[PDB]
């Protein structure tokens, strides 16, 4: 329901830091711990993971040995402590939590993260537009391709959807298959054919307007396409 | 060598009654199979493990043993020395896993008796198979290893009279462990009568209500008098005919009567599972049923 | 003044039975016989579930028609994956003495209840992750037979000395109270078209219940002993009651009269548990002799012995659109078989 | 190694069956005592000197947990419910044991031990309590022998021939219900002959379940 | 008391004897005819191939 995030500020390569999130008056001792990284110019990417019971850590293509998930839920220690750090990691970070059932709503809720300067076979997805200019009553449609085959033979596409209200902290609006989540208005809505993806806003408010991005991955290195920011 | 000392006169008995006693013996240990292993809720507790286990140790070695000694007598097969020792493990391997098997179920019911609260989970089916399968391996390798590498043509030997080609030291080693268990099973077998009788007391003194007798402690004593008197008189000679084989002071007689004394080994494991998988009250009522 | 009110009693009560008697015209097996039966029918376990310590009691099935739910002696309430064997989470109950458990149909709340006399409601689509007690109905003296959610705020309990309820979520007055029976019910089934119930009693009477008027629509009267199981037809215009006395049977709403008689000499032993599937065709019932017998409801002979428990069977059950078949025995495992 | 919802989702089987086996021995180490005969009578006052639907009760000493199933206010049939209760190391039966000599009686003219009697006949052979050994407790002993004395007990049944003297009148009727027994062999029927004054009335049934667990034992391991 | 409880029980007797009644015959044929109009999809009537799959693995 809400979460306090603790790190920030300016460092230095090569400087161990230790970024931390609770979730004080909400269950948390069976949620993973998705840990995803801004790229001002592109998309989000899944940086660190943890599953419950601390039974399974993975890392993204190029972090192995580099990030550790720390989880201790009787103190509250729930934390990423970096290892051998390097200039170019100046950027802000979100902490998610989801677990999954059968029916469940993966990425159901987001965090509000946190800046951080520091001093100077992937599957890969194309957006259709990048950089579009903003403008005020027209209804927004997006489309989006895959690298592979969607459907899993469990029957289970990865179709994420998120979307990013102009503010501090994204939203979702597809998960598994053109189904809404909570929070969100009934306005937006999402659907695909085959590789061929799409976004759909019909009715438009000030609230409407938006960055939106994709995820299609089945296996674990998880990150956006390009960036779709409307205000740039 | 040759010491096959044997006259047929008595050949032809111990011959008719060796074969008569192995066929009691694989006739009751299939029965005792057939009724324990149907799978069913008799399998769930492990006591009926070590009692099946017995029954198939005492099946296989019965059978192979007699097989060896009418092929070893009343043919007088000398062979040689690799399929000798071959042939003689087996019968070593089966008495060691029936020793087992009961110093197992004596182990079993003396931790019934002694705490009874934690019973129903101290003996669980994972110890009991962790158990189980550690003897086993004890027991064949301590059959099968040592005589590969210890023979009485290597050094060191007398050939240990009586028996052919096998060394002093390894005689001594199987006759200790086996004393040993025994003695524990013995021991076992009095503790639980002790702790029945003090119990019986305690029920008696105290004034609390409920065979005028004590009914537990002398049906206890009556079912496990009998197990001790079967077992001292089936492997009494055969422990000191064996010691009195190390001694070395050799006879014609000697070999006769221990020919003769194969009579009470053989008889060991014809009458235990009788003893064994049919004094139970819960078996008895299971055969009955089915 | 006790003589002419028993005497207009047994005259009402020979007026019914005679209106009964003209309406037969024909037996059901004279007019379901002449087709092709089912035959030699049975199928291996393709699932296979654990973990209950101890005799499982009630369990259903779910609108989405792969989860599950499942209810036994000790206070575990556990949600079940058909498809792959994985608990998705339990829920501790307050009494172990538990005898009914049900799944709502949009799938946000479950009900238990036992030997209190309470109805207890949890919430599962909770947004803090966790399921907690929505509601705990009280407003019996004795013990639930049966739950049966009507909708998401309106649900029909069966309590043990001779009544039923229809309850509100919101506020835990009772909106409509029935009374009847005069002794003990057992088993609650509820139409899936939400407008009508009916229930059996240890009196061996049946009596169709109106969800809005609130009084006894029809009454029937059959069997020599208690009656432990119902369930309505997918039709929802007949039903099938199980007995103590080793024998089911068949009624049906406007005939208001016995259709069909299932029984067998081998078996003596009563029904625990009745359970229908698709398009009406094949009813599965759960015994007390370790089996549990599926018999086509046009043709009583039999057509396959799902044997495998350990126990008796206690619950039964069948997938929306009629895919697979759950069972459940006093022995602590919860086949699913396909 | 199946796709990201399945490697999370056989976690959950983990953290579940781990709940499961962790929570289903802490409740077997618990012994499960029914009261199924009266408790009203006399049993109350036991209930208070350890320390509508199913009463549970918990209590403990020598290392054993005691869960006493008070069944007093079900007022419903009592064959539906009971196989729910199969499976209890012992049953409590009770009586007051002031009957005869006060001819409280109020059952339309009939005395209460036809009553006690009828519910010890119908408990004592039950189906699913034919392994499960019942205790018996007697109450009130002061009373009955204080006024025992004026009481004359071949009025209300002519069977007996005896004196009035307390110590050897009460044992005639003990075989009454005794002797109902079908199955005097594992089925034992124990007395205490309680009292109100009485300081250990409980530890009696502590024995009981003992000479019950012990034996119990020899059916498994088989030495009977 | 007796005659109070009689009262009810005759109403409820004679409000249940007028209620309305159809043949047996009607009934019992639209169950055989509820049968044939979902008896394409009934899996464990007809056995489905395993085209679909379900429950595989
Ligand atoms: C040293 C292994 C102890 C196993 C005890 C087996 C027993 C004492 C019953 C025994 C052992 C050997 C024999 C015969 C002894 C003769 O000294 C030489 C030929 C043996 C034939 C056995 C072939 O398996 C025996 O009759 C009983
Ligand atoms: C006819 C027959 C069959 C099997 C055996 C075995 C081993 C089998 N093996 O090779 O391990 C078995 C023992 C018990 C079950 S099978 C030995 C044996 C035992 C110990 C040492 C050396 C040989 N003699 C046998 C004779």
């Amino acid at each position: 329901v809400q979460l306090v995030e603790s790190g920030g500020g300016l460092v230095q390569p090569g400087g161990s830091r230790k970024l931390s999130c609770s979730a004080s008056g909400f269950a948390f001792s069976s949620f993973g711990m998705h840990w995803v990284r801004q790229a001002p110019e592109k998309g989000l990417e899944w940086v660190a993971y943890i599953s419950s019971g601390s039974g399974t850590i993975y890392y993204a293509d190029t972090v192995k040995g580099r990030f550790t998930i720390s989880r201790d839920d009787p103190k509250n220690t729930l934390f990423l402590q970096m290892t051998s750090l390097r200039s170019e990691d100046t950027a802000m970070y979100y902490c998610v939590r989801s677990i999954y059932y059968y029916g469940s709503s993966p990425f159901d809720f987001w965090g509000q993260g946190t800046t951080l300067t520091v001093s100077s076979s992937d599957i890969v997805m194309t957006q259709a537009t990048s950089s579009v200019p903003v403008t005020p009553g027209e209804s927004v449609s997006i489309s989006c391709r895959s690298s592979k085959s969607l459907l899993h033979s469990n029957g289970n596409t990865y179709l994420y959807w998120f979307l990013q209200r102009p503010g501090q902290s994204p939203q979702l609006l597809i998960y598994r298959m053109s189904n809404l989540a909570s929070g969100v208005p009934d306005r937006f809505s999402g659907s695909g054919s085959g590789t061929a993806f799409t976004l759909t806003i019909s009715r438009l408010e000030a609230e409407d307007v938006g960055v939106y991005y994709c995820m299609q991955h089945l296996e674990y290195p998880l990150t956006f396409g390009a960036g779709t920011k409307l205000e740039l | 060598e040759c010491f096959m000392v044997l006259n047929p006169s008595q050949q032809l008995a111990i011959a008719v009654l060796s074969l008569t006693l192995g066929t009691f013996t694989v006739l009751e240990n299939l029965l005792v199979l057939c009724v324990i292993l149907h799978s069913r809720s008799l399998r769930c507790r492990p006591s009926y493990h070590f009692i099946g286990s017995l029954a198939v140790a005492d099946l296989l070695g019965s059978v192979i043993f007699v097989y060896s000694f009418i092929d070893f007598h009343v043919f007088h097969r000398k062979d040689s020395r690799n399929v000798f020792l071959f042939k003689l493990g087996g019968v070593t391997a089966s008495f060691t896993a029936s020793v087992g098997s009961l110093f197992l179920t004596a182990i079993d019911r003396y931790i019934s008796i002694h705490r009874p609260l934690a019973y129903k989970r101290i003996v669980t089916r994972p110890k009991a198979v962790v158990a189980f399968c550690l003897m086993w391996t004890i027991a064949i390798v301590i059959a099968v290893l040592p005589l590969l590498g210890w023979n009485c043509e290597k050094l060191q030997s007398v050939c240990s009279d009586i028996f052919p080609h096998i060394d002093e030291t390894y005689l001594m080693f199987w006759i200790g462990v086996t004393s040993v268990l025994l003695l524990f099973i013995v021991y076992a077998y009095m503790y639980i009568l002790w702790k029945a009788h003090s119990h019986a007391v305690r029920m008696i003194q105290r004034g609390t209500q409920k065979p005028d007798q004590a009914r537990m402690d002398i049906r206890l004593a009556k079912t496990l008098v009998l197990i001790l008197v079967v077992l001292i008189i089936c492997w009494g000679p055969l422990l000191a005919i064996m010691v009195y084989d190390v001694f070395g002071k050799m006879n014609k007689l000697i070999k006769t009567v221990f020919a003769f004394c194969s009579m009470l080994c053989l008889l060991n494991s014809t009458v235990n599972p009788i003893i064994y998988a049919l004094r139970s009250k819960d078996l008895r009522h299971a055969f009955r049923s089915m | 003044e006790l003589d002419q009110l028993r005497q207009e009693a047994e005259q009402l009560k020979n007026q019914i039975r005679d209106a009964r008697k003209a309406c037969a015209d024909a037996t059901l097996s004279q007019i379901t016989n002449n087709i092709d039966p089912v035959g030699r029918i049975q199928m291996r376990t393709r699932r296979t579930l654990r973990g209950h310590l101890a005799k499982i009691y009630a369990m259903h099935w779910g609108t989405d028609s792969r989860l599950l739910v499942s209810a036994s002696q000790d206070g575990k309430l556990i949600i079940w994956d058909s498809y792959t064997t994985n608990k998705v989470h339990a829920i501790p109950l307050r009494s172990s003495w538990v005898m009914t458990c049900a799944y709502a149909p949009s799938g946000n709340y479950v009900a238990c209840g036992g030997l209190d006399n309470i109805c207890s409601i949890y919430n599962l689509k909770t947004r803090e992750g966790n399921v907690r007690v929505s509601r705990e109905l009280a407003g019996h003296t004795g013990y639930l037979s049966c739950c049966r959610f009507l909708d998401d705020n309106q649900i029909v309990t069966s309590s043990g000395d001779t009544t039923c309820a229809l309850w509100d979520i919101e506020t835990g007055q009772q909106t409509t109270t029935f009374t009847g029976h005069t002794g003990d019910v057992m088993s609650l089934s509820l139409a899936p078209d939400t407008r009508l119930f009916v229930s059996g009693a240890c009196d061996a009477s049946a009596k169709l219940w109106d969800v809005r008027e609130g009084m006894c629509r029809q009454t029937f009267t059959g069997h020599e002993s208690d009656i432990n199981a119902i369930c309505f037809f997918p039709n929802g215009n007949a039903f099938a009651t199980g007995s103590d006395d080793a024998t089911c049977r068949l009624f049906d709403l406007r005939a208001d009269q016995e259709l069909m008689t299932y029984s067998h000499d081998n078996i003596i032993c009563g029904i625990t548990s009745v359970s229908f599937s698709k398009s009406g065709r094949l009813l599965l019932a759960g015994y007390d002799d370790f089996n549990c017998n599926v018999w086509d409801a046009l043709k009583a002979d039999r057509a396959g012995v799902l044997a495998g428990h350990d126990n008796r069977v206690s619950c039964l059950g069948v997938t929306d659109d009629g895919m697979a078949v759950a069972t459940g025995s006093w022995d602590s495992f919860l086949k699913i078989w396909n | 190694t199946v796709s990201a919802e399945d490697k999370a989702a056989a976690e959950r089987s983990k953290m579940i069956d781990k709940n499961l086996r962790e929570d289903g021995e802490k409740a077997a180490r618990e012994v499960k005592l029914l009261l199924l005969g009266a408790g009203e009578s006399g049993k109350n006052t036991i209930v208070k000197q350890m320390k509508t639907g199913i009463v549970e009760t918990h209590f403990t000493f020598k290392d054993l947990h005691f869960k006493m199933f008070d069944v007093g206010a079900q007022r419903s049939e009592r064959k539906k419910w009971i196989h729910c209760f199969e499976g209890v190391t012992a049953i409590i039966f009770c009586v007051a044991l002031s009957a005869y000599d006060l001819v409280l009686a109020e059952d339309e003219e009939m005395n209460r031990m036809h009553a006690s009697m009828k519910l010890f006949d119908s408990i004592c052979n039950n189906k699913w309590f034919t392994d499960t050994s019942i205790i018996l407790f007697l109450n009130k002993k002061d009373l009955f022998e204080e006024k025992i004395t004026h009481s004359p007990l071949t009025i209300c049944f002519p069977e007996y021939t005896g004196a009035n003297k307390y110590d050897e009148a009460a044992s005639y009727i003990q075989s009454k219900f005794e002797d109902l027994n079908k199955r005097k062999d594992t089925k034992e029927i124990y007395t205490h002959f309680t009292c109100s004054t009485d300081t250990k009335n409980v530890q009696f049934v502590f024995d009981a379940v003992t000479d019950v667990i012990i034996k119990n034992n020899l059916k498994d391991c088989g030495l009977f | 008391a007796s005659i109070a409880q009689a009262r009810k029980l005759v109403e409820q007797l004679k409000m249940e004897a007028n209620i309305d009644r159809i043949k047996v015959s009607k009934a019992a044929a639209d169950l055989m005819a509820y049968c044939e109009a979902h008896a394409k999809e009934d899996p464990l009537l007809t056995p489905v191939p395993a085209s679909e799959n379900p429950f595989r693995e």
